[PDB]
């Protein structure tokens, strides 16, 4: 086929033929605001581009159709992006999030490859035929690093360089090319960073770089042009096209720049998800974020135990492993003001309250199958009874505890009352009780009641100011609460005995609690931190992540024991009850009702 | 003016579903109500629009013959009757309104009010 | 010359040649969001368009140069627009504001021509060679009206029609064309609205419309096309171009559609501002809004006395005349949250406080020569001493009365107290005193003091809750305040005697006062009303305008008698005082200082 | 980040004027500060921009040779030195900032912060 040049500028991606050296024509795209980096897949006739203003990476055919946004979440400044044409993978570097990530060319199986000790990666270049990837860094000390295309064996390749841009590989002659924006030079070296050469030292403002055959191409923001010169001497210079202000990136669309081969190019290396190249010309199978590679070194298993913490407009996931894998944001759409979260381990769906929309919503961790459970009212906190498939939530407007099935059908109200101000809530269906904070005027309380609203008991009425968070661990028989005004975290038995302060120092605004294994996690909204303490008392209080803005809630997810779940007497058709199924101290069950109904003489049904 | 969509849920291939858009704070006699949909990783797409005063309806080619937009004579509510649902019809369906009658109804930028959207999944 | 068709669609105005093979090419414009109506001036090679989204009417050459927004204020839905190519005037119709307006083609001398009993005008067509003006109305009963192009002789031309669109005049054959959007027809009548004929009754969805030679052109939103047919029989139909969705307006750019002549084209009728055509082929001279035509019927005089009333993001002007001219919004840019307004009748400049920017700004009624006088701080109210050229304003943050020269040079603080809360303020430099409300906690007061802060006297301390507005009339010796809590407006002498309640019923939230001569105007923010009462007693309480949202202040402007102004002893260079010039009871002057200075032995200067 | 312009006034033709842009929440090690102008009835026009870290300056053709953009070394303030002022230089001058280096500095839509602007009128 014929080679042509593609360049990005403003919200346009245009084509310049090299048969005519003119014929400027735009690629018919829509929805583009600020096109930045560019790449292509010649066998698919597809182009790829990042949008710094929209925080997206997208793709489409040259014709203009099949326009897809393959990366929409978790981006801040996606300056670098490159296509793995052999393994059919998309790589990118985010200067804001300080991450090198990979995914399929359609966006599936997104994984983080570099995240430790990485300060502002900019340009990115891939060598899949050999298994190396190269990127520039605008960190504290700018440099050019190299690593295997699975993120391993990272190393510094060129330490003595300014803030480089347009990193380009000459695959025929084994040379790296880049533009030093701090010294305004076009430089070069071999693939190990040695034999530095200055290609052009008299250019006013070079920016963006590519290479094809005997020539290098660059854009000059001062001369507002795209130019070309002999790749070795730097002479034989010529103007390709002028009057082009602030051209961000250039490349030569031709098959001769996407050559080579690896085993990922033939049946994806028998990998179930990611086939990632490693030196020399080899490959390793990869998995999505927080997934683990199986013993066959080919297939991937989803995480069974993880942490969930929410912000105002985001819900994130975090695992606890030896690798210390980075936290990710879940692709949940239309998050406005998340107030609390919960998780159903049976159907593996995430629940949350949005205070601006005043709804309780549900979705899969990948964002699909969104559903509104309850939608004036103001849901405050929620807690799921996974055995009876109920949601216990408090209404800030009507001051009630309302019970709703997972499919949205209302069960009824189990707590209403003069003076009552129910807020935080946690259910303990293993014992048949619920625990909630009662923020009555100038007399806050932590109360307990049966899951039908009966057996009301005030557990604590002193040493409280604004108890705002609640957690519970049924196996240990412990209740946990955090007081945002008094700035401390306390604990007690489920009976209410043995009240003790766990932490009361270096805590500004605790607004969430959860229990992992023997650790008590909490979030400090003002300190922007997640911390944890060892409830066995052996290890000390540790920070786990900082600089997290607008923290809202935190919730731990344990792998569901199917056997222990099916042994709960309300797990099988609600124990015969039409509404509320209550576990007794015997281990057997009762049936009860919300407050607008009454239990009939069959001791199982509720009638008005 | 506030708008609230409802009616989205999981539904089989070839099945039917009716969405509704409750409206508040106006008589909407000067308004155009339009429906948009946005699938993950795709641009927002125009579906249908209707004049509250006049009854003129406008449809995208991808929903012609299958989707019908209508108006309630009683409760300030616009409906979107969706028949012969394909898997590609899976998206979050948004309700939009603008106090102007004759304009490019596919131009989503010029609408004045939007709802929260409701999710329609088709297997 | 060559004829070609221009059409609007989305944010683009495009060109189609009628002689050549249809070469659809876009006019290189910028900043367009939603182009709707279109017109042109062939002798200028200029095009004009309205933007409904941006609420503007703009102009540019066919090459895109000299892009100008000639109308930027006071627009809501500018659907109709037409170019007077003989008198070089711009006409437009706004469906929202319910107004037909005129101005020069560059935007100068904007005037309202039709505003009384006008319900939603849509399309607009001009016939300046004859002096007539035609427009369609989408009001309660749709019809097509006619009037002279100065706004007079308004009449109904076609009463029996639906909501018409694309009103077009066949100047050669004396017929009107329009599209009835309610019956989906293309109709035609003569210039008298009689001899109705249906040109095309089988079209799916016609919208835009224009006429050229033997042809009519129209856009069809159902067929997504621009089509053409014989203007008489409706036969010989053809498609000019398809695949054009929702084309708003069309026109033929050719000199054959801008013929004729009148006296405005030869000498502008020797009018100083506007030359407006009237039947039959004559002209009359017009003036900008609120200007008056002198006895020579050629020159225009600016309004000498008028009323100013401000909203949150607007400052408006209003006069009192026989024809009852409409109120206009002054082209003041960057208004965010206007709290109070004032006016210097000497240099004829407008002053106001913007509570969001927290500054005191100044400009003319042109909007030009903007200047910030005061720039944390929180100005609340202001009152201008027009003789000493000072501004007396209260600071809500520091609770002081601060004085500042008109050019921004600070004079100093004249009042400050431990528990003082000075808010509303009005200056009486003819007597040497100022009046201000003191909103102390649960003890609101109306106080008086000399213009230097001495002789503090509480005039009233009972019958008040939230005295929020103040006004003063020096010839009558009367003080006026309005209580927003007690919902009444009172009056008293400057001494403090004869306190009387003027109105105390049907008043929700009075937040402003002013005096014209014998009338006391006020604004009710909650009722969105401007009302007035007669102080001499002959007439009763009347409304002057309704449905005005977010009212903030109101201020009357009286024509300044310069010889009486120069007789004030502080008008001649502050009477020799370096700071505060005080009129004493005998008519002579005294010098004083702000509180951080002291008067020196020379009895004229102040030093630290 | 909050910006506040100052220095605008009335100046003769051919005179000189220096504008300044104050700063708050000084994240300026990663910011580009640009100047924009807007005359009445005209589109907003790019003037000049500067990299706070780096020192690179960029100018419009209508102000080359006459205008100069600079940084303060102790104040967190960008200056716009305006020499050889023409009457058509009359406009409200706006100071804009964006937490990014190297982009189309004339693209006013992508800047993140703006000031209230200051009025410069040239006779
Ligand atoms: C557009 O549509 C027209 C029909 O609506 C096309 O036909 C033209 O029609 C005229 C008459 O309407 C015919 O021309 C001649 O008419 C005279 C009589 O002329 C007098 O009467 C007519 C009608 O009352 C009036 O308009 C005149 O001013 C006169 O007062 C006959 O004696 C001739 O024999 C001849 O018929 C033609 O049919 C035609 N005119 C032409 C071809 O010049 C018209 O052709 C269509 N135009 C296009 C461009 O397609
Ligand atoms: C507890 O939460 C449930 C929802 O989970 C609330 O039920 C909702 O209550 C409203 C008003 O009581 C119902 O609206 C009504 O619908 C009927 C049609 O059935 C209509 O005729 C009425 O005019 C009114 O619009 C709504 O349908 C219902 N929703 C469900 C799913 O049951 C309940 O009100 C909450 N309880 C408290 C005390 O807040
Ligand atoms: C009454 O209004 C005047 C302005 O009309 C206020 O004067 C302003 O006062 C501030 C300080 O409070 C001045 O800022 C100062 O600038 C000098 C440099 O000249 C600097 O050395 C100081 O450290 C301080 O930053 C400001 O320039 C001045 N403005 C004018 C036009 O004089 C006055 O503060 C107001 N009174 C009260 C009680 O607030
Ligand atoms: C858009 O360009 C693509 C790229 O060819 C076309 O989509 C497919 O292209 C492959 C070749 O890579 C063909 O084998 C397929 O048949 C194409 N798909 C379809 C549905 O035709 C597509 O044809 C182009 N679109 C237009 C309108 O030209
Ligand atoms: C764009 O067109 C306008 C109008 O055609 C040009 O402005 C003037 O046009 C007249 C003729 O109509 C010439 O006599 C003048 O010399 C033109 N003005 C100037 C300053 O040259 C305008 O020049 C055109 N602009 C471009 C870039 O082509
Ligand atoms: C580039 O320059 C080298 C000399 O350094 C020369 O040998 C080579 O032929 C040149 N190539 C082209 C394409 O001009
Ligand atoms: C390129 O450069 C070298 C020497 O400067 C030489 O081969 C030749 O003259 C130049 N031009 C071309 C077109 O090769
Ligand atoms: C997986 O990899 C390890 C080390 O790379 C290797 O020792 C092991 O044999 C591999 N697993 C299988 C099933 O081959
Ligand atoms: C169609 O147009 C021709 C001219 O091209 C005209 O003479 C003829 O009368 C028209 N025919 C009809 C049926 O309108
Ligand atoms: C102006 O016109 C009015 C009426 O149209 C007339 O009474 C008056 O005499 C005219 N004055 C002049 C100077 O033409
Ligand atoms: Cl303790
Ligand atoms: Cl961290
Ligand atoms: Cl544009
Ligand atoms: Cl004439
Ligand atoms: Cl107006
Ligand atoms: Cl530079
Ligand atoms: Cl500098």
């Amino acid at each position: 086929p014929e080679a042509f040049l593609l360049f990005s500028r403003r919200a346009d991606i245009r084509r310049i033929s090299l048969e005519t050296n003119n014929n400027n024509v735009a690629i018919p795209l829509t929805g583009v605001k600020e096109a930045s980096a560019l790449d292509f897949d010649v066998t698919d006739n597809r182009i790829y581009w990042t949008d710094i203003s929209l925080k997206t990476i997208s793709r489409a055919f040259m014709n203009g159709s099949a326009l897809e946004h393959v990366v929409e979440f978790g981006l801040d400044y996606p300056e670098g992006m490159a296509v793995d044409w052999l393994g059919k993978n998309l790589y990118w570097a985010d200067t804001g999030t300080n991450r090198i990530e990979v995914s399929k060319l359609d966006g599936q199986h997104r994984q983080v490859l570099v995240w430790k000790d990485l300060d502002s990666p900019r340009a990115l270049a891939l060598d899949p035929a050999e298994g190396f990837m190269y990127w520039t860094e605008w960190g504290g000390k700018p440099k050019i690093d190299r690593a295997a295309m699975d993120g391993s064996e990272r190393t510094t390749l060129v330490p003595n360089v300014g803030r480089a841009n347009g990193l380009t590989i000459d695959y025929a002659k084994r040379r790296l090319y880049w533009t030093d924006l701090d010294t305004n030079l076009i430089e070069s070296s071999n693939m190990l960073g040695l034999n530095r050469e200055v290609i052009a030292d008299d250019l006013p403002h070079p920016f963006g770089l590519t290479q094809y055959q005997d020539y290098i191409y660059w854009t000059d923001w001062s001369r507002r042009s795209i130019e070309r010169a002999n790749k070795t001497s730097g002479q034989n210079r010529t103007i390709i096209q002028g009057h082009l202000d602030y051209v961000m990136d250039i490349l030569v669309f031709h098959s001769s720049r996407q050559s080579g081969w690896n085993e990922c190019a033939s049946s994806n290396g028998h990998c179930s998800h990611l086939c990632l190249a490693v030196p020399v010309g080899g490959f390793v199978c990869g998995c999505p974020a927080h997934y683990s590679l199986n013993a066959d070194n080919r297939t991937c298993s989803a995480p069974t135990t993880f942490l969930l913490f929410s912000q105002k407009s985001a819900i994130n996931r975090m695992v606890i492993d030896e690798q210390q894998s980075p936290d990710i944001i879940l692709p949940i759409h239309s998050l406005r003001n998340v107030r609390a979260i919960d998780y159903d381990p049976l159907d593996k769906q995430l629940y949350w309250i949005d205070s601006r929309q005043n709804m309780i919503r549900k979705a899969q961790e990948d964002g699909s199958q969104g559903f509104t459970v309850v939608v004036e009212i103001q849901p405050y906190d929620l807690s799921i009874d996974i055995y009876s498939r109920y949601i216990y939530w408090t209404c800030e407007a009507t001051n009630v505890i309302n019970v709703t099935r997972l499919d949205g059908r209302s069960v009824g109200v189990v707590l209403k009352g003069e003076q009552d101000r129910p807020r935080a809530v946690v259910v303990n269906p293993e014992k048949g009780y619920m625990y909630f904070t009662n923020l009555q005027e100038r007399s806050p309380k932590i109360e307990r009641a049966a899951l039908d609203g009966t057996e009301r008991e005030v557990l604590f009425f002193s040493g409280l100011s604004k108890p705002i968070a609640l957690a519970l661990d049924s196996r240990l028989g412990k209740l946990f609460w955090a007081d945002s005004d008094l700035r401390r975290i306390e604990s007690s038995d489920l009976s209410g005995a043995n009240r003790i302060v766990l932490e009361d120092s270096n805590i500004l605004q605790p607004v969430g609690l959860t229990v992992f294994e023997n650790w008590l996690y909490w979030i400090d909204k003002q300190q922007q931190m997640i911390e944890k303490i060892d409830m066995t008392g052996r290890e000390g209080r540790t920070k786990v992540q900082a600089r997290i803005a607008q923290l809202s809630d935190i919730h731990a997810v344990k792998e569901l024991n199917l056997q222990e779940y099916r042994q709960h007497p309300c797990a099988q058709d609600n124990g015969g009850c039409s509404h509320i199924c209550l576990v007794k101290g015997d281990g057997t069950t009762r049936c009860s009702c919300p407050m607008h109904l009454v239990l009939l003489q069959d001791e199982l049904s509720c009638g008005a | 003016v506030q708008l609230q969509e409802s009616g989205g849920c999981l539904v089989q291939a070839g099945g039917s579903l009716r969405l509704s858009c409750a409206a508040s704070g106006s008589t909407f006699s000067t308004y155009t109500i339009g429906w948009f949909r946005q699938a993950p990783g795709k641009e927002r797409e125009f579906v249908a629009a209707i004049h509250w005063d006049g009854g003129q309806t406008y449809y995208a080619d991808s929903v012609k013959g299958r989707f019908t937009i209508s108006r309630d004579n009683a409760k300030n509510t616009v409906y979107l009757q969706m028949n012969s649902l394909k898997p590609e019809d899976t998206a979050v369906y948004y309700c939009a309104a603008r106090g102007r009658r004759y304009f490019d109804f596919t131009y989503s930028d010029v609408y004045d009010y939007w709802g929260q959207g409701t999710q329609v999944t088709v297997s």
